[PDB]
């Protein structure tokens, strides 16, 4: 990917490697409600779950 | 469960019984539509700068090859196009 | 902290500890571990150390894990690479149990640290003052009594009886 | 190969400047040296209108760890004894001391 | 030793007064004086009614303490130390453990 | 969560504590300890306080022959900009100390005749890295320079946490040395109680001068001498 | 101008320097004082760590170090120095001379007792 | 002199502040009238890198 910002002269050097990093791990490619990961377990006692 | 007034919990959990006919090989593919994929799952490196024009800032991301996030987490440009001018920006 | 830790090889009891509430808190010392009570009162620990191949203090300006900073106990005048680190790791161990040292005392704490694992910070560390903790051991070149503390027990190892000794994987 | 020490001497008459990486040497005022004689140490001063050269030698190990400098094409080196020197250049920043305290009232 | 060398580095402490001298008529408020401690040493224990030698087991025969006794030197200064009104004062006691330096064993 | 520390020790074995703390902004601050009172401070104002280093030698201590690392320059020039924000007229160690005379006059209980240059060096050399010794002008940069390259290298990941809970990092309080610590402390409370008897007379009044030597003997024994008690 | 350096410099000498841009350039090295600047007048021209010299202590170790300092030239007497520059003045290859105080060698014979 | 994204000097031996937070074309040392920059400031080119270290996945466990 590529995108270039611009910014005024007053505001100083910032955490340019951390201005991205903490955004990525909160940014989401598809939201799905209150749910995280699905596990396929072992079958047991006449039932696949 | 007994005392702590159980609420939003450390390990949320529920059991989903699947049908008699749905396969081993189709169920897990739709388990990857369920799995909450983050946005950071597709990046090799994030090289960022602080240049000057009047201060200039170009972010030059690097991703993976296509056939992994398309493979491992069953998602592609169908929302990676519209996460990158819509959510991350 | 209440569990025994395997960095405690030979300083306190693996076996003496009460049963119940002071479990893992109070547990006495080992057999022949000792405590230093006064410094290596020489001030020639560094006076031969620049001679032996270390650059001076304020003439080069290098720092970081790329170099191994020679910490005298308190003072520093030394940083080296590892290629002079493993030399001065145990060149001392040749001088320390050798009687041609009018400045290097028998009681002195030299622990090496290499830059492996990106773990501990790279240096060449010297100690020995008040409250320094001891244990004696047999250094195998020129087999002689020699003391170490627990800071040696990271990056220089001990054999437990001379049958498990084997090629260049023990030194004591 | 091998090469030989040609010339040893008695007095070393050189020093270094251990300022920092990249002091590009304006040479707008060439300054002097103030000797010693302990053994084999030196010290220096040097004037500008707003700037003074302040440099002495490390008493911890100066003559006890003595550099020399060599010179070759001939291709045979000669020794030349080299006292190293630490330096921290100063400038005009005096006169703060007139009124350090709260001397106006100062009954607090 | 240590605590001899402990209170060695002390400088020039002060305490001041309200008695004047004669711009800086109220600047130099009075006697610039000092106080310092140069020497302190427990030596040994004793007991009397000259001095005699006490036994350490004797001191817990008596259901008491192993009372040492402690001295303390005071070095005086005033006006960059022009008259050093010196004094030496004890501080009571200080107990010592058995087989020490400054016991009888 | 970051921090590297020193339990620096006086040569009479009564210590203090000099931690760092990693301000997530991009500065970095100290911490002291006192009576029951923590005294944090920014770092450059008692970095550039020892001897005359206002040049590249501030920067050149951080690694000189490896400038090429890019965690360095974007992170050291936000702490150095975290100080030029405060007072830009501050350039030599005469002037850099002078801030201590606003705060450190009555917190280490100084004299009112002392200017700040006598006390600011004094309030420095009581509290931070004493084991490098008094007159540590060259020898308090080069510790603290190296002491801060660790903390940047402890957030950038090329280091690892230590284990204070083990014999890796254990010492002994000998018990007799501790008993020899209190007789540095309670000696300097007996000395801090004859200077709490003179001014309780002279500000009560009718306290004649010491020059007649019995003014000492009327003040040196009215205080209770109970170090042993 | 505070201290007591007891002297002010007048006695000066010359540096051999051609200024030809094969090329006489400077050569500084590092070594201690307890050395052979009085008793061994020769030392090799070697590569990275490629010697062990012979005195009564019987070890000197030329090292290299490339991966500085302004250089001063007291040409005539009253100047007491200058700063050397062709147009700072760089340099090729510095030495740091240690002493290989070795270890007693491989022995697993007596120390490995059955 | 210049390191990283910032300019030092020769007379004063040290830096100056953000050249655009104060007057461009008009800068000197912060404490002495030693105006070494002649308004030819720098080419401000810094390039940093997040090293992909706290980006957990199931597809960075394969590269390890
Ligand atoms: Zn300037």
């Amino acid at each position: 990917c590529e995108f270039k910002l611009e910014l005024a002269a007053d505001t100083e050097k910032l955490l340019m490697v951390n201005i991205v990093e903490e955004i990525c791990r909160k940014s989401i490619i598809r939201q799905i409600p209150h749910i995280d990961r699905c596990v396929h377990p072992e079958p047991e006692n006449g039932k696949r779950v | 469960i007994v005392m702590t007034a159980s609420a939003a919990i450390k390990t949320p959990q529920m059991t989903l019984p699947i049908w008699n006919d749905v396969s081993d090989e189709q169920a897990d593919t739709f388990c990857k539509s369920i799995s909450k994929v983050l946005l950071s799952e597709v990046i090799d490196k994030v090289i960022v700068t602080e240049t000057t024009g009047a201060r200039s800032y170009v972010i030059h991301m690097r991703f993976f090859d296509n056939n992994e996030y398309s493979e491992e987490y069953d998602v592609s440009k169908e929302e990676l196009q519209n996460v990158i001018s819509n959510q991350f920006i | 902290v209440r569990k025994l830790l395997p960095e405690s090889w030979g300083f306190l009891c693996p076996v003496h500890t009460p049963d119940g509430s002071p479990c893992g808190l109070l547990n006495h010392f080992a057999h022949k571990c000792r405590i230093s009570t006064q410094q290596s009162d020489v001030s020639r620990i560094p006076s031969i150390l620049y001679s032996l191949g270390v650059a001076p203090a304020s003439h080069t300006f290098a720092a970081g894990p790329s170099l191994c900073c020679v910490q005298i106990d308190g003072k520093i005048i030394g940083w080296v690479s590892h290629e002079q680190g493993k030399i001065i790791a145990d060149t001392l161990r040749y001088w320390k149990v050798e009687g041609k040292t009018p400045g290097l005392p028998i009681d002195l704490e030299i622990g090496y640290v290499p830059p492996s694992t990106r773990g501990q910070y790279p240096g060449l560390y010297l100690f020995g003052g008040h409250s320094r903790m001891l244990r004696p051991v047999r250094y195998l070149p020129l087999d002689k009594e020699d003391i170490v503390g627990p800071f040696e027990q990271v990056y220089m190892n001990i054999a437990v009886t001379p049958q498990e000794i084997q090629n260049n994987v023990h030194t004591h | 190969s091998e090469i030989e020490i040609e010339s040893v001497q008695d007095q070393p008459s050189v020093a270094v400047g251990s300022f920092f990486k990249g002091f590009r040497a304006p040479s707008d005022t060439t300054f002097d040296l103030y000797k010693k004689k302990e053994k084999d140490e030196f010290v220096l001063h040097g004037e500008n209108e707003r700037l003074e050269y302040e440099g002495y030698t490390d008493s911890s190990s100066q003559a006890s760890n003595q550099y020399v400098v060599g010179l070759f094409n001939k291709k045979s080196i000669q020794l030349y004894k080299a006292p190293v020197l630490v330096s921290k250049v100063v400038s005009k920043s005096s006169k703060n001391l007139r009124g350090p305290k709260i001397k106006s009232k100062s009954d607090t | 030793g240590l605590l001899n060398l402990g209170v060695k580095d002390i400088g020039e402490k002060v305490i001041f007064d309200g008695k004047p001298l004669n711009i800086s008529n109220s600047g130099y408020l009075g006697n610039k004086l000092s106080v310092s401690v140069e020497q302190v040493s427990i030596a040994k224990p004793m007991s009397n009614d000259v001095e005699r030698k006490v036994y350490p087991s004797e001191s817990r025969q008596r259901l008491t303490s192993y009372r040492g006794k402690l001295l303390l030197k005071l070095k005086w200064s005033v006006n960059n130390g022009e008259e050093n009104l010196f004094e030496v004062r004890d501080c009571g006691g200080l107990p010592v453990m058995l087989q020490s330096n400054r016991c009888h064993l | 969560h970051y921090g590297i520390q020193i339990r620096s020790v006086r040569p009479d074995q009564t210590s203090q504590t000099n931690v760092l703390h990693y301000l997530n902004d991009g500065q970095v601050t100290f911490r002291f300890s006192w009576r029951k009172n923590e005294y944090l401070v920014p770092v450059v104002m008692i970095l550039k306080a020892l001897c005359h280093t206002s040049d590249r030698e501030i920067f050149d201590g951080i690694i000189g022959n490896d400038v090429k690392d890019s965690f360095l320059t974007d992170r050291l020039e936000l702490l150095l900009r975290g100080f030029k924000k405060r007072y830009p007229h501050l350039q030599n160690r005469t002037q850099v100390l002078q801030y201590l005379g606003d705060k450190f006059r009555v917190v280490f209980q100084a004299s009112p005749d002392q200017s700040d240059l006598e006390v600011g060096q004094e309030v420095l050399d009581r509290i931070v890295l004493v084991h490098l010794g008094k007159d540590g002008s060259q020898d308090k940069f080069r510790m603290l320079l190296f002491m801060i390259r660790k903390l940047y290298s402890l957030v950038a990941g090329e280091c690892s946490p230590d284990n204070p809970d083990a014999t890796q990092h254990q010492e002994v309080l000998l018990g007799g040395f501790l008993y020899g610590m209190i007789l540095k402390e309670k000696i300097d409370e007996y000395l801090q109680n004859i200077i709490a008897q003179v001014r309780m007379d002279i500000n009560r009044g009718m306290a004649i001068n010491f020059k007649d030597k019995r003014y000492m003997s009327r003040v040196l024994m009215r205080v209770n001498e109970n170090i042993g008690s | 101008s505070i201290p007591d350096g007891f002297k002010k410099c007048k006695h000066l000498k010359n540096f051999p320097l051609n200024g030809d841009n094969k090329q006489q350039q400077v050569w500084l090295i590092k070594f201690p004082s307890n050395v052979d600047i009085s008793k061994l007048k020769s030392l090799p021209v070697d590569f990275e760590s490629s010697t062990t010299m012979t005195i009564d202590k019987h070890d000197y170790k030329i090292m290299d170090d490339t991966d500085n300092m302004t250089l001063l030239v007291p040409s005539e007497s009253k100047e007491s120095l200058k700063i050397a520059s062709t147009a700072p003045l760089q340099f090729d290859k510095v030495f740091s001379v240690s002493e290989t105080a070795k270890i007693p060698a491989i022995d697993y014979s007596k120390v490995r007792v059955p | 002199s210049v390191v990283g994204s910032l300019i030092f000097c020769l007379d004063c031996g040290d830096l100056l502040e953000n050249p655009n937070a104060v007057l461009g074309s008009n800068v000197e040392c912060s404490q002495c009238k030693a105006i070494y920059p002649k308004s030819q400031f720098s080419n401000l080119k810094v390039v940093t890198t997040t090293a992909d270290d706290a980006f957990p996945s199931s597809l960075r466990a394969k590269k390890s």
